[PDB]
RNA sequence: CGCAACCA
RNA sequence: GCGGG
RNA sequence: GCUGGCGACCAUAGCAAGAGUGAACCACCUGAUCCCUUCCCGAACUCAGAAGUGAAACCUCUUAGCGCUGAUGGUAGUGUGGGAUUACCCAUGUGAGAGUAAGUCAUCGCCAGCU
RNA sequence: AGUAACGGAGGAGUACGAAGGUGCGCUCAGCGUGGUCGGAAAUCACGCGUAGAGUAUAAAGGCAAAAGCGCGCUUAACUGCGAGACCCACAAGUCGAGCAGGUACGAAAGUAGGUCUUAGUGAUCCGGUGGUUCUGUAUGGAAGGGCCAUCGCUCAACGGAU
């Protein structure tokens, strides 16, 4: 509650930048046991791609450390990639940069998503 | 003899550019001194709180988010 | 260090059945403890104003914060954003020995020692007593000792009621 | 006579008083009231002669609910002097009366007495007043 | 814990006078001799 | 009151830029970063006496 | 503190 | 701008 | 039928009061060696995990008590023409606020997972 | 929108190299309950918390992506401009996306041409200082002038008569 509260708190400024310059947003969201990432368009309504660690890929190994993490990223550039996504804006969610998610962001960096 | 015989030069505040009207990039539609009107899409906001066009279109306003926020927007 | 490991060991079921808490996790718990030194005279001289830092810094194993003033209070001769407060908060590891340090080394240390006050709960399971001098404590000597002032603690816990706060502060030994 | 402890502003624009009482014209505090059917002003030292007047007839028996407060500040000018410089310097203090104001409330009294004492006090204000009764809608 | 900022604490055994030594892990650089304990006192 | 001064290209330009300074809260001469449009580059400015 | 210089 | 404190 | 995420919509959606959920998920959780943190503190942030628990929290249900919405009618005001001058009246057009009856314990979309 | 009176009320003739930029983080005021002086009102802990705090400064309009409060690094308090507007007798004033160069911060999308905004000001003339392949009274120079930058007015009766 508080921690989802101040961290909902912290994510709405990137958020409504990413609205205002309307672009394609790679929202990430991460739970001590999995993470999860949706390109999803400018309008904020439609998911345009989406990956996490519930994938019959990465669900039967550990989840929620950052090799797992990086796997996510590859997997969401891919899937987003076949979907006509390049050029992207990156949404931490209020979680902060370092760490889980920047593995994430690393790992779709170079899957091909331009960031 | 009195202390009151002050004031000050009008400032020309107000709507410059109403619902429906034509604007082109640049035009200014709010004269204001805080943000009564908020900027929405293809409307930017001036050092001192002026909304401008910054596309060609219609302009438009609505009230809009959970602060029932006033917001002008330029329609393409 | 002993402390914790007790909890753990005993004080756990035996708070447990004493309280009748069918879940496992709402059984009371310590989470923190907190030991501010309020010292209004800050303004006037440097032997009371980082003093009190330094006999915390001593007596508490982690360094203290200076706490600074909210407001200006005319009266009390303070300006806003000026220190006026000292503060250290003990969380785990450290919170139980400190819990050990000053119940069991430093507790019975004060002269014509009553038991406690066992009437200050806040309507929750949080706890706070009241010192009047350094000179109990069995790291600051009272030969380093200079310009006595006293410290205030607070022991915050993780309990419903005032009943509960008072089983787990008892578990521990406390001065009732 | 009655006065605001304290105002934000000292003087005050002279208005139009319009319209009908539709606020304070219902008997809330007692039994009998007395009510103003025409405009006008009523001054403070208006307020407190027909209070006296009242509670020296009805003889302390029963409650009086003065209904008016005089909240409003009027000016003067001084004796002798032309039409510039400034606004002129307060003198007394009147409430506004529309048509339908209650201006006194008698509780705890039989109606004949009080209708005596409300007659006694009409003759010291400046419009026409009425009897009124406490109703059930 | 910030490393270079805090006091040094090391274990310390705790010689009361009443045969009821103690192990905590203090500042006092040394070992405590106590007299007063929580079980040698009016409680 | 603000005082008056010079910030000098130390770029051997003529170029400068004026400002203001309060002489007690800041005594040393100032010196900062800025863009010298006849190199077209940033160099150091330096405090010097409006004249 | 005084004497003397004053033509955006 | 020249001396004094 | 359940969770999660992102939106639309901004109280007919809220408060208050009860009640239920652990396959999964989510939360609490265990420890901090490492990456990162603390004007002190693994509280928060971060990382490595999976022995527990749905206690708290979230979520989902139920309830008009309060909020919120809210007619109809009347009233106030008012444009134009006319009549009076203490601010009204008449013809015509318009028409609140308050209050009353009543309604509300939301509706909708994209994606994923579990039954 | 504008709108007068020797109508009713108040402010200004500044401040700031951070109180500017940026990235990251944070959320008051008031209540209750406890606690060493300490007490209605200091600091600590816990519960609420209706915006009632704060904003360099008057009031109004704003302020959660806080525009309020902190920390790190910094100089965009940049140069050339500028579609298009607002306001305007003129002279002035105001806002401005975008473009080029050089930057700062950020992983990055990006954000920065001073400060929440609206007061903090003074034309022209005469002259001073820096720069300048503009000019240079036969010619070459120079003096002097021009141009760009900037300095000197309670010219406060503030469109300033000497
Ligand atoms: C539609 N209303 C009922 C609403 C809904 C939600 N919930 C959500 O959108 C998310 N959670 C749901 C969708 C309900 C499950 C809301 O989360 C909110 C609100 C209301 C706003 C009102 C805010 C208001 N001001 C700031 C515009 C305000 O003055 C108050 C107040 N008590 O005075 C508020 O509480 C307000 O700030 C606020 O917190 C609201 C919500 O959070
Ligand atoms: C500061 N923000 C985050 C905020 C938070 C809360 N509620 C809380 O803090 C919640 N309280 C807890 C700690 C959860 C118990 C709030 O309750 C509010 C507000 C905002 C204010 C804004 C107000 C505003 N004006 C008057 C400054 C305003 O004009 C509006 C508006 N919609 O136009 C408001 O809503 C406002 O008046 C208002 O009500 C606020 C809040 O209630
Ligand atoms: C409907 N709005 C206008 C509202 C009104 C009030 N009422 C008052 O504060 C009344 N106070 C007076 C007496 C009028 C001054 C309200 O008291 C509230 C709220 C909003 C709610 C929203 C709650 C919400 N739900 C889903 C739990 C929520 O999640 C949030 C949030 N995410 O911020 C809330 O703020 C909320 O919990 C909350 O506090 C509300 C109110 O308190
Ligand atoms: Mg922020
Ligand atoms: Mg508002
Ligand atoms: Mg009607
Ligand atoms: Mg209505
Ligand atoms: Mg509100
Ligand atoms: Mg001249
Ligand atoms: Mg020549
Ligand atoms: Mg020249
Ligand atoms: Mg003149
Ligand atoms: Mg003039």
């Amino acid at each position: 509650n508080e921690k989802k509260q101040s961290r909902l708190r912290r994510a709405k400024s990137t958020r409504l930048h990413i609205r205002a310059l309307g672009a394609t947003r790679l929202c990430v969201n991460r739970t001590p046991r999995h993470i999860y990432a949706q390109v999803i368009s400018a309008d904020g309504g439609k998911v345009l791609a989406q990956a996490s660690t519930l994938d019959a890929s990465l669900r039967s190994g550990t989840t929620g450390n950052i090799e797992a993490a990086t796997k996510v990223g590859a997997l969401i550039a891919e899937r987003a990639k076949a979907a006509g996504v390049t050029k992207v804006a990156f949404d931490r969610s209020g979680f902060k940069y370092h760490g889980r998610i920047k593995a994430l962001a690393d790992a779709a960096r170079e899957g091909g998503l331009e960031f | 003899s009195t202390k009151n015989g002050r004031d000050s030069n009008p400032k020309m505040l107000g709507v410059k550019v109403y619902g429906g009207q034509t604007v082109t990039a640049g035009n200014i539609i709010v004269r204001q001194r805080g943000t009564e009107f908020h900027a929405g899409a293809n409307v930017g906001m001036g050092r001192d709180h002026t909304l401008f066009a910054t596309a060609d279109g219609v302009v438009k306003f609505e009230v809009k988010g959970q602060f029932g926020r006033r917001y002008v927007k330029v329609e393409t | 260090a002993r402390l914790k490991a007790r909890y753990n060991d005993e004080l756990k079921a035996k708070l447990q059945e004493e309280l009748s808490i069918k879940n496992v996790m709402e059984i009371p718990r310590i989470t923190k403890i907190t030991l501010n030194m309020g010292v209004g005279a800050a303004a006037t001289d440097k032997k009371l104003l980082d003093g009190a830092v330094a006999d915390m810094q001593l007596i508490a194993g982690q360094k203290p914060v200076v706490t600074l003033a909210r407001k200006s209070i005319a009266g009390f001769k303070i300006r806003d954003g000026w220190p006026i407060g000292c503060k250290v908060t003990l969380r785990g590891d450290q919170m139980y020995e400190f819990l050990d340090r000053l119940i069991s080394i430093a507790i019975p240390r004060i002269r014509d020692f009553r038991g406690f006050s066992a009437k200050s709960f806040d309507g929750r399971g949080n706890y706070s007593m009241g010192l009047k001098e350094q000179i109990v404590f069995p790291e600051i000597d009272f030969d380093k000792i200079d310009r006595i002032r006293g410290m205030d603690i607070t022991i915050t816990t993780t309990a419903r009621t005032d009943d509960e706060g008072r089983a787990l502060m008892r578990a521990f030994g406390f001065p009732f | 006579m009655l006065q605001p402890k304290r105002t934000k502003f000292r003087k005050v624009h002279k208005g139009r008083n319009t319209g009908l009482a539709h606020r304070g014209s219902t008997v809330s505090f007692g039994s009998i009231a007395i009510k103003a059917t025409e405009r006008g002003r009523m001054t403070a030292r208006q307020i407190e002669a027909a209070r006296r007047t009242i509670s020296r007839r009805i003889k302390r028996g029963g409650k009086i609910f003065i209904r008016v407060f005089p909240d409003k500040p009027i000016t003067e000018k001084p004796l002798e002097v032309r039409m510039g410089n400034g606004k002129g310097n307060v003198e007394y203090w009147v409430c506004e009366i529309k048509p339908g104001k209650i201006l006194y409330e008698i509780e705890g009294v039989n109606e004949d007495l009080a209708r005596e004492a409300f007659a006694l006090a009409a003759a010291k204000l400046p419009f026409k007043t009425t009897i009124v009764t406490r109703t059930v809608m | 814990m910030r490393a270079d900022i805090h006091p040094k604490y090391e274990k310390l055994v705790a010689t009361c006078s009443c045969g009821n030594v103690i192990e905590t892990r203090s500042a006092l650089g040394k070992e405590t001799i106590y007299l007063d304990v929580c079980s040698a006192c009016h409680p | 009151m603000r005082d008056k001064i010079r910030l000098v290209s130390s770029a051997g330009t003529g170029y400068f830029y004026t400002t203001t300074k309060n002489k007690r809260t800041m005594p040393e001469k100032m010196e900062i970063k800025k863009f010298d449009p006849k190199i077209r580059q940033h160099v150091i400015f330096k405090e010097a006496k409006i004249k």
